[PDB]
Parts: C-alpha cells; sequence; structure tokens
RNA sequence: AAUCCGGUUAAUAUUCCGGAACCAGAAGGUGGAAUCAACACGGCAACGUAAAUGAAGUUGGAGACGUCGGCGGGAGCCCUGGGAAGAGUUCUCUUUUCUUUUUAACAAACCACACCCUGAAAUCGGUUUAUCCGGAGCUAGGGUAUGGUGUUUGGAAGAGUUCAGCGAUGCUGAAUCCGGUGCGCUCUCGACGGCCCUUGAAAAUCCAACGGAAGUUGUUUUCACAUCUGGUCGUACUCCUCCAAGGUGCCUCUAGUUGAUAGAACAAUGUAGAUAAGGGAAGUCGGCAAAAUGGGAAUUCCCACUGUCCCUAUCUACUAUCUA
C-alpha cells in the first residue's frame, strides 16, 4: 500500500537489493555465494 | 467532464461533501465544504436563540464577548420568553412563600 | 484582497513600514490600480482620474518600489 | 446604424477581383429579408474609392454573412487556395493571399 | 482549527514555482474604549454596537443524531436564440453546417423563517401541491434576528483559452458578449407534511449563562493594527468504491484499443443458423425441437401449423484439414 510504516521501507529495500548481481571483481577475490 | 476527488478518503461519507465550481482555467473542480454551523439553542425551552450567529463551535471562540451574547439576564442562553416566565415563576413562588410564612407565624 | 477607497488612508497605508512594493496598472477602461503590497493583504485603490493617479504616484514615498503594468 | 466594410484593396492589386465585380455580386447577392437588393433606406451598400466594399445597415447583419456571401464568388473562380477571407478588425473583414 | 488559482516533470503536486489567502498559539508595543457615580450606552420591545473586568461554586448550548414524500432556492451539466472567431459545404438553394466563447479560495459593502410592538377577530379570516394556525391573540400595520442566497467589486487579467500575424521561445494585435429557459439530470440548502416508536451513539473540543471573590497614581479592554512560528509520518505506480455526454434496445461524441500464435484451402465429419414441392404427426413410448398464435371445447377431442416423418436436398459461418 502507501501508508506504510518506515521500517517497512527498510525491510523491502533491503529484500530488493539481495536480487542484485554479484560484481566481476567480488569473483576475482577466490569466492562469493548467492542467497 | 467526469472528476475525480481530490482528496484519497474513498468510499465518500458524510464528512466527503462537495461542491462543483468553474476555475478560471475553465475547470470543474470539487471543493469540499465544511458542514454548516448551529446557532445556540435555549436551555428552558428549546428554539434556537435570536441574534447569534450560527457558526461552528471552534469558530464561536473568535467572535467579541457581545456577538456571542444578548443584553439581558441569562442573555445567550435562555431565550426573551423563558426569561420573563422564569422571571414572574420566581416571584410569585417567593409571594407564596411569604403569604405561607405569615399565615404560619399568624 | 482588500479594496481601498479612501487615497489618504492608502497614502497612510504606503507610509506604514509593513508595505514592501506597490504595482500601477492600466485597465482599458483608464482606472490605475494602485495595488500595495502588504504583508497579509494587497491593498488596491482604483482612481478614475487619470491626472489624481499620476498626482498620486510621486506622492508615494521614493522608498516604496512602484512598478509598471504588470 | 453599424458599419461593415469588406478590404478590397489586395484584389484590385493582383486583379482577382475588380470593384464591379463586388459591386455586381453584393447587390445580387445581398438576402436581406431573404431578398436581394431589398436593402432599402435601412441597410445602405455605399462602397467608397475602388478598393472598399461598405455596408451601413439600420438592423443587425452579421458580418459571419458577409464572409459567407465573400465565398461565394471566391470558390466559383475557384481561387481559394490562393485567397481566403479573415477578420482584421470587428466588421472589417480583408483578403490574404499564401 | 485552517488553501485556493495559474504554471511546472521523462516520472511527483490542493506538497514544487508564481501569486493570493487562512488557522492556531505566543509575547510586548501603538491607537481606541470604561472607571474617585467600581466594572459602557441605546430601544416600549424582540435586540443592537469597535470596546464594555468576573474568583470559588452552579448550570446551559454547540459537538449531537431515525426514515420517507412533495414543494421552494441556488449552483453545475444538458437544451437553445442571437454576437464573435475559425474550419467547412455551396452551379444553384442554404443569414447555413461543425467547434469554442473562463473567473478560484478568500475579503468587502448591501439584498428574504422565528420573535417583538400596536391590535382584538367568526359574516370566520390568512393559506399549501399536499387545511394549517388563530382570545395560549387571526388577518392588517410597524419592527427584530436568522442571509439560504443574490447585487456590486476586490482577487483579476497581468492569468487561461481561441483566433490573426511578426520575430530564445519571444513580441504584437483583437475577442473571450447579450439572452432565454425546463415535471430536465447531478449536488446542496430552506420551509412543511407524514410514518415512526426503534421518540432516534459517545467523547475530545469550543462558547455562554447564573454567581459576586478582588480592586494624581493607575486599573481593566473577548476593540483595531504591527511582529513571529507551525515538527513527526503517508504521498511514485498497479486496481470494495467514486465520477458517467447526446439522439432515437440501437447509433454517436469525448476517451481507449486493432490485442488474444499466424497462413492457405474451403471435401467428408460435427456444431450452429436458415429455405424447401405434395402430404401434414403417417415419426417416436410421445407434437421433444421448430413454424403457427398455437387456438377452441371437454389428459382427450376438434381446428390450425410445421423437414418430426415419407425423404431428404441446398446454402452460410465455424469446426475439421494442411503449412510456419
Amino acid at each position: 500500500p502507501s501508508h506504510k510504516s518506515f521500517r517497512t521501507k527498510q525491510k523491502l529495500a533491503k529484500a530488493a537489493r539481495q536480487n542484485r548481481p554479484i560484481p566481476q571483481w567480488i569473483r576475482l577475490r577466490t569466492g562469493n555465494t548467492v542467497h | 467532464q467526469r472528476v475525480t476527488y481530490r482528496r484519497r478518503l474513498a468510499y465518500n461519507t458524510r464528512s466527503n461533501r462537495t461542491r462543483i465550481i468553474k476555475t478560471p482555467g475553465n475547470n470543474i473542480r470539487y471543493l469540499h465544504i465544511k458542514k454548516l454551523g448551529t446557532i445556540p439553542r435555549c436551555g428552558d425551552t428549546g428554539v434556537p436563540l435570536q441574534g447569534i450567529p450560527a457558526l461552528r463551535p471552534r469558530e464561536f471562540a473568535r467572535l467579541s464577548h457581545n456577538k456571542k451574547t444578548v443584553q439581558r439576564a441569562y442573555g445567550g442562553c435562555l431565550s426573551a420568553n423563558a426569561v420573563k416566565d422564569r422571571i414572574v415563576r420566581a416571584f410569585l413562588i417567593e409571594e407564596q412563600k411569604i403569604v405561607k410564612q405569615k399565615l404560619k407565624q399568624l | 484582497p482588500r479594496q481601498i477607497s479612501d487615497i489618504k488612508q492608502f497614502l497612510e497605508i504606503a507610509r506604514r513600514k509593513d508595505a514592501t512594493s506597490a504595482r500601477i496598472k492600466k485597465n482599458t477602461n483608464k482606472d490605475v490600480k494602485f495595488k500595495l503590497r502588504c504583508s497579509k493583504y494587497l491593498y488596491t485603490l482604483v482612481v478614475a482620474d487619470a491626472k489624481k493617479a499620476e498626482k498620486l504616484r510621486q506622492s508615494l514615498p521614493p522608498d516604496l518600489t512602484v512598478t509598471e503594468v504588470g | 446604424s453599424n458599419k461593415y466594410i469588406i478590404d478590397a484593396t489586395a484584389a484590385v492589386n493582383d486583379k482577382i477581383f475588380d470593384v464591379a465585380a463586388f459591386e455586381k455580386y453584393l447587390i445580387d447577392r445581398i438576402k436581406v429579408d431573404g431578398k436581394t437588393g431589398n436593402l432599402g433606406s435601412s441597410v445602405v451598400v455605399s462602397r467608397e474609392g475602388s478598393s472598399k466594399i461598405a455596408v451601413i445597415a439600420h438592423i443587425d447583419f452579421s458580418g459571419r454573412y458577409l464572409k459567407y456571401l465573400t465565398k461565394k464568388f471566391l470558390k466559383k473562380h475557384s481561387l481559394r487556395d490562393w485567397l481566403r477571407v479573415v477578420s482584421t478588425k470587428k466588421g472589417v473583414y480583408e483578403l490574404r493571399y499564401y
């Protein structure tokens, strides 16, 4: 909805930003994983 | 043209009261008008009093004293007839008591 | 907005330190609308006599910022 | 009373229409009360000079009529592409090219 | 308690920009008002006004109250006469065809149901669309208040729109008008009349009254004006409920789509919809479905009707088929 608590805005933003491509240089430092 | 409500308070109710006006830009607009004021009512009889503007409760503070009361005993609280009835009844009761006390003392 | 018909009063309001700017409007009916901007109200004076408008114009204090047709 | 003037300076310069033509056509098409030549005293079409079409009327006479009537001969000669009628002023109508 | 208009974005607006307001609280100041006759005067009255102290204690009002019907008022929309502008149509006819023609919040002055005064009434008067009230004081006359509204402005043309041009998007012209209206639709207000019975929430909040504590320098002032401030959170976008044009179940304007995997062929099949000579329920357990209009008389009979049947035939779309 619209009348959303501010914690929800942080909660929604973090959940969405988890779906983000893992950087190329990240792989170059041995190993980094998903999920 | 079909017009939408300015607010987002869906399910229009008693509070949602609007007026259609034409703007200088040639647009029909909803203007929300607050409910009309209520004139004070007499305590004894209940008829609205005479000489008091019919405005909102919060608004009444802005008025001056003379604009909220009438220059008479119980002015702004009781009607003129109610005041007359109150005065004559009080005097007759007092006289009825004074004769009753006179009868008992003799 | 307040419409003022008393010219002297318009002068006194102008002399008041609250007044910031004044506007002169030339209408098609040859009226001059002296719109004086104050803190709370925009005081307008419509003068029908043309020479009255000019004699009004420099009687305004020089510190006040008068402006041409808006 | 009220006056209507149709400019014709451009027509005279470009020979699109001569003054005698506006004379003849306004006479035989002024449907004053539905009849041509019924102008009488109330309406007087007195064009002055070889550039003007002037009408003095004692009753209402919509300038929209004169535009419609001026469009008559304009279409007949088929110069509507090169010539149209506009309003310079209240009751004043003139002829524009491209 | 209190906000409107115009403009602005690729995407946000009653939030932003421009302009114009409003509310609430806060202090002093300025000016005005009242008093050693202690807290104002006027009017028969309803009540009026720039002000005109009010402790404790005691009350009253607003908030705050069902439903239905008709009438009246206003606004917007719809209808329409002209005026103007442009675009049409036009051999001729057609003063004609189509489209547009704006004023916000807010602030000013003025503009009509309850009550008062004179009055004493039936020969009953006044009066609703709907007979309601009147010695518990009618009609009539003069007032008081409530102003639903309307008038004139301000705001405000400087804005917006539409036409013409001339030259970063600027500049310059004009017009943006006068009506009429109706059981019209939408919304709201006033005045009634019923039905109630179920005689129709609460609180915050604001106001007033009774009450009379206290009190030359002062005291008060709910009067006018200036000055300041207004946090926190929601706001993008998607969709039980809102807005809902005209004309005669159809058509159209505004607006929105042209997407739903496509193409080619049209045999047989199936579905659907039709027409059919002569007969007319002979079909089947049977007038099931169609056409008739279904009808009449006691499930039956009579009459009518028809592809149900003899006996099927033809057409159409889709299906079905093949292709990507």
